[PDB]
């Protein structure tokens, strides 16, 4: 209806929201929006748009959802792979390893756990072929940018790459 | 020490009561104790490792390791005894001479031939997939770090 009118953009309607009503829900409804086969898709081709625009939100989705959720919202949606991954190399980076637990983990307590990072690529690996390719140069690039050893605790990515096996 | 090791090299019991019948196998703890050509050869080179003079103290070691293993023809030449150290305690001490030479290409040849008869006992290492439980003994854990000075 909005699109139809053209008064108003997509996008003031969705700042508006994004104050006004409970974002854990919201996101969700939003996620699920972005799969919904076409109805009259403009649709979910405008969320994209309105979520690469503003970062500070798009953060928070991945941070909320489940896996195989975003798995989908990617395989649909390209125009998301790229800027996913970019945050997941992202929060990789404020790690670091001790040694006395044989374990990965953050030093501020909101750092996505090594258990939640495993399980997002752990999907995005498990996916069609035209992101599985993506996502796993984009690991072996990463690695080779923090020293290519091939021995765990050393290189997070490395780690990763082989925890796939 | 040098001299006692050649000693060593080199090597009748009457019908009557003679004295060492009665004498006892001495101890440990005794002077009267001397070892065996091998386990001395290995004093000659531990006290040698101590002092620094490194260069020497390997030669000694790779001469104690070649009596100790190379020993299938003649009669056996044995190895240090278990109050002293046991057979891996031993080929560390080689390669830590052979690296105190500047010889890590060799102590490397050494650190390769260990792990390599060694294999067959090791952790495989699953451990390693899965991250207190699984047991290391020293010795392979240091292998690794000597490897590395290397
Ligand atoms: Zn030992």
């Amino acid at each position: 209806e909005v699109g139809k009118a053209e008064a108003e953009r997509p996008a003031r309607f969705l700042s508006s929201l994004w104050e006004r009503l409970p974002q854990n829900n919201f996101l969700k409804v939003i996620a699920v929006a972005l799969l919904q086969p076409p109805l009259s898709g403009e649709g979910s081709q405008v969320l994209v748009h309105w979520l690469l625009g503003n970062s500070e939100v798009f953060a928070a989705f991945c941070r909320a959802l489940p896996a195989g959720l975003l798995t989908l919202v990617t395989s649909r949606h390209p125009a998301l792979s790229p800027v996913y991954l970019g945050l997941l190399t992202d929060w990789g980076q404020r790690l670091h390893y001790d040694l006395q637990k044989g374990i990965w983990v953050g030093t501020e307590s909101q750092d996505v756990p090594w258990e939640e990072l495993h399980n997002r690529f752990q999907s995005l690996c498990q996916a069609p072929p035209p992101l599985k390719d993506k996502v796993l140069t984009a690991l072996e690039t990463c690695k080779a940018q923090d020293g290519d050893f091939e021995v765990p605790g050393l290189s997070i990515w490395t780690d990763l790459l082989l925890a796939l096996r | 020490l040098e001299l006692l090791v050649e000693a060593l090299n080199v090597p009748a019991p009457q019908f009557l009561i003679e004295v060492e019948l009665l004498l006892p196998p001495p101890d440990l703890a005794s002077p009267l104790h001397c070892g065996t050509q091998s386990q001395t050869k290995h004093i000659l080179a531990s006290r040698c490792l101590q002092t620094g003079r490194a260069g020497d103290a390997a030669e000694h070691y790779l001469d104690l390791l070649a009596l100790l293993l190379d020993s299938s023809e003649p009669r056996f030449s044995p190895p240090p005894s278990p109050p002293g150290p046991c057979m891996p305690e031993v080929f560390l001490e080689a390669a830590v001479a052979l690296i105190q030479a500047g010889r890590a290409q060799d102590a490397l040849t050494l650190c390769e031939e260990l792990l390599s008869r060694t294999s067959s006992l090791l952790p495989k290492m699953s451990r390693l997939w899965e991250d207190e439980l699984p047991y290391c003994p020293l010795w392979v854990s240091a292998t690794h770090l000597l490897q590395g000075q290397a």
